[PDB]
């Protein structure tokens, strides 16, 4: 209980058998698999109480189960399907509902690598209208054309990551909504005074984590093969 | 337990008001009970516990859940919404002696914005040849974004940001597109914007 889970992040495509690990050292007799997803909460998946025992839980179709030791409970989905896209959760207990959870394990199952596409990143200074206006200039950042939606999105100042003055789009939008597998584009705002932005030697970077294809992969098109990679966009300060 | 029910996938708060998250149970014998946080893409925090001890529990950072067996709820409260309140909230329980989650209530705070002063200005790409997006800024929380009914115009949900420095908060949301007749004058059209919008020149 340190609770371990790998892998953390994963893509795979569809048919394909996955394999999801929680470990734990305080040698707890319970464990589990939940799943969550939005608007449906942590469901739970597969149970066990010793290395003896298994328990299905409310979704267990399409998943199979082993506890090889006290330390280890394994999930695996036999051939995964697009709908085990989802963020997967294990836990152990001890026998008062002391529950602890592993990190997480972010799932993506696509029909098609073929069509996975890391983003396009820009940067958009401000306005001098709302600098005028306000005395504050707001950047934006935009990453658009990525597949699958599997993003990172962080604001770096003069090297250092900052969470104030930020705003970022909770979810993706689809560019192309009639299309199920529409690429995706993000929106985020960094808020400086108008002072901060004014000076040119501040430099200002929108970095995107993507979450792509590893080298394993096989790429057979003449675009460049869409690996996990970090695509960033900058700007510097003007005086104006 | 059979079950446990929270209603409204997302709920809203003004800053500053009570924060009261409703949760209610169906399990004829009293049941242990749970809330926890899921702050955003992070796992999920315990903020309290009802373990048949206290039936007023206390959590971190001012949390408190009465259970009520005669009313059968476990109703999560705070005295102040801040800003840093905005997660989503799990109510779950006990059941059948060996493991159940509610299916989650994200909490919005609506920033107290007391000298709103709502504008929509053009922003130019740092490079490009040459791209640009509309940003809708500093309405109160009177006003909401609707989506677009260009298919090529792409707009936003509303975001706010708290900015630290200055202790300010405000709204937005960004539009776009690579359309040739897209003016920032017309990207809000389907919206209902306040009447005293700045736009530019």
């Amino acid at each position: 209980a340190d609770v371990t889970q790998t892998p953390r992040n994963r893509i795979t495509k569809t048919g394909k058998r996955i394999m999801l690990e929680c470990s734990q050292t305080k040698g707890h007799d319970r464990m589990y698999w939940y799943r969550q997803d939005p608007g449906l909460g942590l469901r739970l998946i597969y149970y066990s109480f010793d290395v003896k025992d298994i328990n299905k839980g409310e979704i267990s179709d399409g998943y199979s189960v082993s506890r090889q030791a006290q330390a280890k409970f394994s999930l695996s989905l036999e051939s995964a399907i697009p709908n085990q896209t989802a963020l997967y959760f294990c836990a152990t207990s001890d026998e008062s509902y002391g529950y602890t959870f592993g990190s997480g394990t972010r799932l993506t199952v696509v029909e098609d690598l073929n069509k996975v596409s890391p983003p396009e990143v820009a940067v958009f200074e401000p306005s001098e209208a709302e600098i005028s206006h306000t005395q504050k200039a707001t950047l934006v950042c935009l990453a658009t054309g990525f597949y699958p939606d599997h993003v990172e999105l962080s604001w770096w100042v003069n090297g250092k990551e900052v969470h104030s003055g930020v705003c970022t789009d909770p979810q993706p939008l689809k560019e192309q909504p009639a299309l199920n597998d529409s690429r995706y584009s993000l929106s985020s705002r960094l808020r400086v005074s108008a002072t901060f932005w004014q000076n040119p030697r501040n430099h200002f970077r929108c970095q995107v984590q993507f979450y792509g294809l590893s080298e394993n992969d096989e790429w057979t098109q003449d675009r460049a093969k869409p690996v996990t990679q970090i695509v960033s966009a900058e700007a510097w300060g003007r005086a104006d | 337990a059979q079950s446990v029910t929270q209603l409204g996938s997302h709920v809203s708060v003004s800053e500053g008001a009570l924060v009261l998250l409703r949760c209610n149970y169906s399990s004829s014998v009293p049941p242990y009970l749970f809330w926890y946080v899921q702050y955003p893409n992070q796992g999920l925090q315990l903020l309290l516990k009802y373990t048949s001890a206290a039936t007023l529990v206390k959590g971190i950072n001012g949390f408190e859940a009465e259970f009520k067996k005669s009313e059968t709820s476990f109703h999560l409260t705070k005295p102040s919404a801040h800003m840093s309140d905005a997660a989503e909230y799990f109510c779950a329980v006990s059941e059948q002696d060996d493991k159940i989650f509610g299916k989650g209530t994200r909490l919005h705070i609506l920033p107290n914005i007391q000298n709103p002063d709502p504008a929509v200005y053009q922003l130019r790409d740092s490079k490009s040849s040459d791209k640009s997006v509309c940003l809708f800024t500093d309405f109160d929380s009177q006003t909401n974004v609707s989506q677009s009914k260009d298919s090529d115009v792409y707009i936003t949900d509303k975001c706010v940001l708290d900015m630290r420095s200055m202790d300010f908060k405000s709204n937005s949301a960004v539009a776009w597109s690579n359309k040739s007749d897209f003016a920032c004058a017309n990207a809000f059209n389907n919206s209902i914007i306040p009447e005293d919008t700045f736009f530019p020149s």
